[PDB]
């Protein structure tokens, strides 16, 4: 897969949508052929890769061994309940896999709210007992960068890696295991409509005047004040956000936001 | 060299999700087929009790491949539900971004997720390439030269001297393989626009972001319309436009040539993984309450008989946990849904799959973009006509060509093409709507305290509906039945074989530790595990 030259990235998809995968192709300056070729050597990727089968499974297995050395990338949470078997790949559970190959990785990355804080199936009444990497193999001493978001702004990931072989050390960390280079400040403190939150500006429906003006979201229920993440500066595709489409922010940078952020047209 | 005995592709990698494909062969042929889908989420389960406004933001993170469609779906099904009509300009942003949706989904599988499975990229480094830009010229109104293929197969030949081949590791061409037909210069071809494909599909992605705020996962969509009141500027829809534009000159100059050489190479392929029974649900309505205002119309169609295209009747479709890790045994329309799972390892009691198994009338259907484009054609669709017959006419091939893996695979091209040019026509309806006057973009509505609802939605995979039951206000019921599960779902209760069970039978496999073949008619479904469990 990889020897030298290149640094090594070992991607597994466990609990997942793809949608952060698909966060990943969106990359931008650099693009993904350019991280693909020149950047890094992407090693295993269900969602791309040529191998199938026996043969993918091999590739893992080389990949993950090499004496250079990998980086983890995972996506999405690990199953628990029922000793793991709600999600299995070549027949082997999701938390056997990652309880195996995690440990080896050089560095881990936990790309996606499901992979940093359990995700959508960890919300109640988590029927697959889904947990986020640090928590489900936190007896093992993996401590995954948690790159938060549903998906992430795949700037996050980049700017993470980039980071990680410039320095050979994870950047600085909040309490949540986030880089404060991308999750420092509030959704809120960065927004536009701030002006109209402190005036008491607020949309009372999406129908109003007041939403067609780009009055604030807060009693449409926008999450923005309570959530870290740099949507409004980054922008996505690099050309809007969620505040600019006129909708709140959800919260999908926080741990537990299915629950703690619902009703999510409430505040 | 024929073999006889199992063949177990786990993962299937190039979809999404987790998917586990066992066939048994005898004499170098399948003879029989299971689709086990290994990972189950149970967002179903996770929506009881919430409010129903919430539900769009849950589904649409059923899957990020066909990102937008489930809260499209979820927010139709919530719209039907508390009876709100929403504006002319909601339905229009809708269908754009939509539209747009398939465009990036469709591109992507065919480069992205399918074309390995026929392309011999280190063949490309034996190319000519200015033999190959004469070729490459050939097919397309886009003129390619030798030095435009050079500087690929240049920085293909650095990539493969590193000995990292990355994602082509243990590919199944890698030293050659019987069932890999094309030549070093097509091979060149192929590999240089799965490249610009790479770039070209951040384009047609973000032709969605710009009214839908970001890609993936949109947040545009509310009960009642949509929020996003920037979408009636001229500037954010010059900015659709311009990537509309862009992305459909791919897909016409780059997209459909290079299926069309592919397929001309691949013709063989005409013979395997064809199906009986297909359904479909319609999609770019003018009004949100009547399918048949859609401009792909429902159908539904039984053994190939396309002469007698029956209507869609939405309680016909039961769905199946025989052979699923559900409790029982008992199938249930999916406004008397459960989601009650019981797991009980591969084979145990018979059951093999994640995926509940989607019957209506109580036969196995194909959806997606073979069903839309036959029942559309056979609905006297102008637009569909005209694309498909030039395809067919290129391939030199008859009708019956369209019930394989080559066949549906083409049909994708063709659905692209066609959305694609429709694009355009909704974009100037929205336009002109503006003009008139019309700046409105949601209505109100009032929650019902019990009220069932559903949402239908044609996706790039086939029909998608979302089925809510409204109890005391909140989801008393929520149910998902989505394209890839009607498609890879098991058997049913009478054990038929499902749409993706039935076309592999017949499979040739020269290579039993190399079951590209397989991979071939697996990948011309487009399967979507997440979707397909949910
Ligand atoms: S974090 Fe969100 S986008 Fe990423 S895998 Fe989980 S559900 Fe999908
Ligand atoms: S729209 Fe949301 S993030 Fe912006 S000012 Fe209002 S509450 Fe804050
Ligand atoms: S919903 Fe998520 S993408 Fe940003 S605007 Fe809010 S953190
Ligand atoms: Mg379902």
């Amino acid at each position: 897969l990889m020897g030298p030259r290149r640094p090594s990235v070992v991607y597994l998809h466990n609990a997942e949508c793809t949608g952060c995968s698909e966060s990943v192709l969106r990359a931008f300056e650099p693009y993904i052929d350019t991280l693909i070729l020149d950047t890094l050597s992407l090693d295993y990727h269900e969602t791309i890769m040529a191998a199938a089968g026996d043969a993918a499974e091999a590739a893992l297995e080389q990949a993950v061994n090499s004496p250079h050395g990998f980086i983890a990338v995972v996506e999405g949470g690990i199953p628990t309940a029922a000793n793991g078997i709600y999600g299995k790949v070549a027949n082997h559970t999701m938390l056997d896999i990652c309880s195996r190959i995690l440990p080896k990785a050089q560095a881990v990355i936990a790309y996606g709210t499901c992979a940093t804080f359990g995700g959508v199936q960890a919300a109640k009444p988590n029927p697959t007992g889904a947990k986020g990497v640090n928590d489900a193999l936190k007896h093992l001493g993996v401590k995954a960068i948690n790159i938060a978001g549903c998906p992430p702004n795949p700037y996050n990931l980049v700017g993470t890696i980039v980071y990680y072989l410039k320095n050979k050390a994870a950047p600085e960390l909040d309490s949540l295991n986030r880089p404060t280079m991308f999750f420092g400040q509030t959704v809120h403190e960065q927004c536009p409509r701030l002006p109209h939150f402190d005036a008491g500006e607020f949309a009372p429906s999406f129908e109003s005047e007041e939403a067609r003006k780009g009055w604030c979201l807060y009693e449409l229920g926008c999450k923005g004040p309570v959530t870290m993440n740099n949507c409004p500066k980054i922008k996505f595709n690099q050309t809007n956000w969620p505040v600019d489409a006129g909708h709140p922010c959800i919260g999908c940078s926080e741990p537990d936001f299915w629950d703690a952020m619902t009703p999510f047209y409430q505040n | 060299s024929s073999y006889s005995g199992p063949i177990v592709v786990d993962p299937v990698t190039r979809i999404e999700g987790h998917l586990r494909i066992e066939v048994e062969v005898e004499n170098g042929k399948v003879k029989n087929a299971y689709s086990s889908s290994t990972l189950f989420r149970g967002l179903e389960i996770i929506l009881k009790g919430r409010d129903p406004r919430d539900a769009q933001h849950f589904t649409q993170r059923t899957c990020g491949v066909c990102t937008y469609t489930h809260a499209l779906a979820s927010t139709r099904c919530v719209d039907n539900a508390v009876g709100v009509h929403i504006p002319k300009n909601a339905t229009y942003i809708r269908n754009l971004v939509l539209g747009a949706q398939y465009l990036h989904d469709h591109i992507v599988h065919f480069y992205h997720l399918h074309a390995l499975d026929f392309v011999d990229v280190t063949a490309a480094l034996k190319a000519d390439p200015a033999k190959a830009a004469k070729v490459a010229s050939s097919i397309s109104p886009r003129k390619t030269t030798a030095a435009d293929l050079k500087a690929v197969q240049d920085k293909l030949k650095t990539f493969v001297e590193t000995g990292q081949l990355g994602p082509f590791t243990n590919a199944y061409f890698l030293g050659g393989h019987p069932a890999y037909y094309l030549d070093p210069e097509t091979n060149l071809i192929a590999t240089a626009h799965y490249l610009e494909a790479l770039r070209l599909q951040v384009k047609a992605a973000r032709a969605m972001a710009v009214f839908g705020a970001k890609n993936p996962h949109t947040q545009f969509t509310v009960v009642g319309g949509v929020t996003c009141y920037d979408a009636l500027t001229p500037q954010r829809i010059a900015e659709f436009e311009a990537l509309w534009k862009e992305t459909k000159a791919f897909v016409d100059e780059v997209y459909i040539p290079d299926l069309l050489v592919v397929a001309a190479a691949y013709k063989d392929w005409t013979q395997y993984g064809g199906t009986d029974n297909f359904i479909t649900f319609g999609e770019f309505p003018k009004d949100e309450y009547d399918l048949n205002s859609r401009f792909f119309k429902p159908g539904v169609v039984f053994k190939r008989d396309f002469k007698n295209i029956k209507p869609f009747d939405k309680m016909q479709i039961e769905e199946h946990v025989r052979h699923s890790w559900y409790e029982g045994a008992e199938a249930r329309h999916p406004w008397k849904g459960q989601t009650q799972p019981k797991y009980t390892d591969l084979h145990g009691d018979d059951r093999y799959s994640w995926m509940k198994a989607p019957r209506y009338m109580g036969e196995p259907m194909e959806t997606g973009p073979l069903a839309q484009v036959l029942i559309a054609y056979s609905q006297g669709h102008p637009k569909v006509k005209a694309v498909t017959d030039a395809v067919l006419a290129k391939l030199g091939v008859g009708p019956e060509a369209l019930f394989s893996t080559l066949g549906r695979t083409a049909a994708r091209g063709i659905e692209t093409a066609v959305i694609a040019e429709y694009v355009g026509v909704m974009l100037q309806e929205y336009k002109d709507n503006i003009a008139k006057g019309d700046n409105v973009i949601c209505a109100p509505w009032e929650m019902p305290k019990q009220a069932e609802g559903v949402g239908f939605v044609n996706a790039p995979r086939g029909g998608l509906s979302h089925w809510i039951r409204i109890e005391d206000g909140k989801i008393g019921n929520f149910q998902l039945v989505v394209p890839s599960t009607w498609t890879l779902g098991p058997r049913c209760d009478k054990n038929k074989l499902s749409p993706v069970e039935a076309s592999l039978i017949g499979t040739p496999v020269a290579d039993a530790k190399r079951p590209v073949e397989i991979l071939r008619t697996v990948h011309s479904f487009d399967p979507c595990i997440a979707c397909g469990v949910h």
